[PDB]
């Protein structure tokens, strides 16, 4: 695929943990969603920085969800000014597993980075696995005749 | 007043109809251009954002102390899909909870120009949820008011409860321009 | 209980406002036991405020809810709030304690602890039920009271 | 200009009341809402045959065409061009139609699909390919699945049906059934489409996954039908039972297409017979002798060797042939559809696998406890 490996730096992990803690403090949150910033080297991603964005989803309906994309553009110009070599390379969310509306959020993320990579960073300290699980949106062309759908293909992650 | 408003513009297939001159899509663009401009002069800190009410709701522009960006987004809005009013208010309410300044008051502007295809129970429970968060949704029942006059009646009555005119259900009959009836409506007062 | 006691007599029952209440079951049910319950109508969220005399010390509460999943899961506790509190000021503010209830605590034979250090001189207590043990649009509370002593 | 509506208001080919409702929508300028009424009236149950509705194009809908949904505009014309039977001028109708609906790519897809169907009717297969290779390209650019996908796959399948490419027809027929609901289709259509789908699967080149085919809900319409033998024939191919396939020869031999390719059909089931032997035996005993392959596939022992080449070359099985010892060393088979009981046996195998991994995890932990970090 377009991504061979995603490298998530310790700064992102601390930022994601802090992001989940500060918003989780005011109100109980299923997850918090931010934007991943990094560079591209050959076919291995280099996620190195991230910032929080406003986000909310109704638990009952996956369709209802809001991401402040104007905030997303405004904060990018901040980080681009400080570090021009860090571009938007995807998004993150701290939900323990994937959500049904993640493919919908990726489309909003896809317009800033065409090969957007979603990295699920689990705040809970799992004992065995890495906290990060990188995914990319691909077209799964089925052989059963079912119409082609947008699915997340797993991409190997390394800290 | 220092309040943050979101315009739930409608781009359903029924917006191509010429019931409002020149087009319901063009008529509502003038409607937004006037109601959004009104909220600017009421308070310079007032926040206005755009949310589309297509088959799937799409927040075109979040809350901002800017007017021109709202209309440029509305310029590219094309008629497509069916109205989904149930999810439109919640997705607009969700943006209201994440506004720039929490001292602003809740306010949602809905352009209902296609029939709401939900049961009365779901519409009523939506009003109770908005009344919980002191959210006032202002709806113009233009377009198909001959069949929405009852579903929206339960919406505003339940939200307004028994006291206070928090929300209005002004209903403009088809004519020259629905915006010409907006300046006389309590929405802009 | 060990030198402390239940404190509904101190609770004036006149300054208690339970927002998101339901006409079917009111706030009186969960303060008197004798079966029945309190439930919400508009949404799963349920804001409760309790008022009494200023000298009161809180050690523990017993927010026992039902078992079907309508019992509270995540609750926010606020103390001594000037002015009224809407659902946003109970959701966008920092609670004194934000204990996340487990099913064991909901059990009628269950008592939950509070951080007694932060509950010493209480004028009134605001309780914000944010979620229940499930996806039930109405949240129910079988019984509730504060165990402690006057200041 | 609106006189035709007024002409039909009193003396009309349809019901005068229908035109009055049609008239009222025009006066109120409910432009999109007229199309639903127009859609309900274009497919009228009274004068669909009659040529009164061709003039409905020029007189009525061409006046308000400029502010109608391009997608909803085109399928209105599909029933309009149904009444017209002159072949060549139908191109000019759709080409002029294709020019107006340019903002919507879905409308263009439907327009090019329409020309492909009638140009398939006239037998111009060379240029219906060039159209089919173009609309297929644009369909992928369109996100998701829409109402225009189904009519393409119906045309795309019909194209490969007349040419004879069963392998491509089988793929495309599956897409059509994947973009429509079975309950909506008539039982006669479902029964017919199941028969041609399964027939293409047997005659297709490289169509060896009959397990996925067998549970298609389309095939359930032939459970009690006189075409039940087709399901049984697919069962034989799935199990690789060539003896059954020869037994049902009295049934599948009556079909003109199945009988014509009985040599290709016999080779296909012989290959599937080879997979059945490999899948049945455990991995420890996957050394098939030449006699077993010859006996199970009803082939001469000298022809066993060529059979394994076809399976190895195509990719159905992986392995090697030992001609001196007359044994075939299969090491891999194509994965197949498995029943719940077979899955339960698979899960039981994980129970032993998990126990072994856990056993050594404790063994290394216990033995190397002092040096473990």
């Amino acid at each position: 695929l377009a991504v061979q490996k995603v490298v998530v730096h310790p700064l992102v992990l601390l930022s994601v943990v802090d992001h989940f803690n500060r918003i989780g403090k005011v109100g109980n949150q299923k997850r918090v969603v931010g934007v991943l910033l990094g560079s591209w080297q050959k076919k291995v991603l280099d996620v190195s920085n991230s910032f929080a964005v406003p986000f909310d989803e109704d638990d009952k309906d996956d369709s209802v969800w809001f991401l402040d994309h104007d905030y997303l553009e405004n904060m990018y110009g901040m980080f681009k000014k400080v570090n021009a070599r860090e571009r938007i390379v995807g998004w993150y969310h701290t939900g323990p597993k994937l959500h049904k509306n993640d493919i919908a959020i990726n489309e909003l993320m896809k317009r800033y980075c065409p090969n957007s990579v979603l990295v699920i960073i689990d705040v809970k300290p799992k004992d065995l696995g890495l906290p990060t699980e990188a995914y990319i949106s691909v077209e799964e062309v089925h052989d059963d005749g079912t119409p082609t759908s947008k699915t997340f293909e797993h991409v190997t992650s390394e800290i | 007043v220092l309040e943050s408003t979101m315009v739930c513009v409608d781009n359903s297939e029924y917006m191509r109809n010429g019931d409002f001159l020149p087009t319901r899509l063009q008529a509502q663009q003038d409607a937004v251009n006037i109601v959004c401009h009104s909220k600017t002069r009421s308070n310079p800190e007032n926040n206005v954002g755009l949310i589309t009410l297509a088959n799937d709701c799409e927040v075109l522009t979040t809350l901002t102390p800017d007017t021109g960006r709202i209309l440029s987004k509305l310029h590219t809005v094309q008629p497509k899909g069916k109205i989904t009013f149930c999810t439109g208010i919640r997705v607009a309410h969700l943006a209201l909870k994440h506004r720039q300044g929490k001292n602003h008051k809740m306010r949602i502007i809905a352009f209902v120009g296609s029939p709401v295809e939900d049961n009365e129970k779901d519409l009523v429970k939506l009003a109770k949820r908005l009344k919980k968060e002191k959210v006032n949704v202002d709806i113009i029942n233009f377009g198909e008011e001959e069949v929405n006059t009852e579903k929206l009646t339960a919406f505003v009555n339940t939200l307004n409860g028994k006291d206070g005119t928090g929300s209005h259900l002004v209903t403009v009959p088809p004519g020259p321009s629905l915006a010409d009836a907006l300046i006389s409506s309590p929405i802009l007062a | 209980p060990k030198g402390y006691m239940d404190l509904m007599p101190f609770i004036n029952k006149a300054g208690c406002e339970c927002l998101n209440e339901s006409d079917e079951h009111g706030f009186d049910n969960c303060l008197r036991k004798d079966t029945t319950f309190l439930e919400s109508d508009c949404d799963e969220q349920l804001l409760i405020t309790v008022a009494f005399n200023q000298p009161v010390k809180l050690y523990s509460m017993k927010f026992q809810g039902p078992d079907n999943g309508q019992g509270p899961k995540y609750v926010k506790i606020f103390i001594n709030l000037p002015r009224s509190m809407d659902f946003e000021e109970a959701e966008r503010s920092e609670p004194t304690q934000a204990l996340e209830l487990t099913e064991d605590d909901i059990k009628e034979d269950g008592i939950v602890p509070l951080r007694y250090v932060k509950f010493q001189n209480v004028n009134s207590v605001t309780i914000f039920v944010q979620s229940n043990q499930g996806e039930e649009e109405t949240t129910r509370i079988s019984y509730f009271t504060f165990i402690g002593t006057p200041v | 200009v609106p006189g035709f509506l007024q002409q039909s208001q009193n003396s009309g080919p349809g019901q005068p009341a229908v035109w009055h409702r049609l008239e009222e929508l025009y006066t109120k300028k409910l432009w999109h809402q007229l199309t639903l009424q127009v859609l309900d009236f274009v497919q009228d149950p009274c004068f669909a045959q009659g040529d009164g509705l061709i003039k409905l194009y020029e007189n009525f809908i061409s006046e308000f065409e400029h502010r109608v949904n391009p997608l909803s505009l085109v399928e209105i014309i599909l029933h309009v061009v149904r009444q017209m039977t002159d072949p060549n001028v139908a191109l000019t109708f759709l080409e002029k139609t294709r020019e107006k609906v340019k903002s919507s790519d879905e409308a263009v897809i439907l327009c090019k699909t329409a020309i492909g169907a009638l140009k398939l009717n006239i037998g111009d297969l060379q240029v219906t390919k060039e159209t089919i290779e173009d609309v297929e390209e644009m369909l992928n650019n369109l996100p998701g699945v829409t109402s225009v996908h189904s009519r393409f796959y119906d045309l795309s399948s019909k194209y490969y049906q007349t040419i004879g490419n069963h392998a491509s027809y089988y793929k495309d027929a599956l897409r059509f059934l994947g973009c429509v609901d079975i309950k909506d289709l008539p039982v006669s259509e479902q029964q017919e489409r199941a028969f041609t789908l399964g027939l293409a699967g047997l005659l297709g080149e490289g169509v060896f996954n009959f397990g996925e085919l067998l549970m298609h809900p389309v095939l359930e319409s032939l459970r009690n039908t006189d075409r039940q033998w087709l399901i049984d024939t697919l069962y034989a191919f799935n199990s690789g039972n060539v003896e059954r396939f020869q037994t049902l020869k009295t049934a599948w031999g009556q079909q003109p297409d199945l009988a014509a390719n009985e040599a290709q059909l016999l080779r296909k089931i012989q290959l599937l017979c080879l997979m059945e032997m490999t899948f049945t035996r455990p991995a420890n005993h996957r050394q098939l002798t030449f006699e077993e392959i010859a006996k199970s596939a009803k082939i001469t022992v000298n022809e066993v060797e060529l059979l394994v080449m076809k399976a190895l070359s195509v990719g159905l099985v992986k392995g090697s042939i030992d001609e001196v010892d007359k044994r075939v060393h299969m090491t891999w088979v194509q994965p197949r559809v498995l029943d719940l009981q077979q899955i339960k046996g698979m899960k039981d195998r994980l129970e032993f696998w998990c126990t072994d991994v856990k056993s050594m995890e404790m063994l290394v932990e216990h033995q190397a406890h002092d040096i473990l970090t």
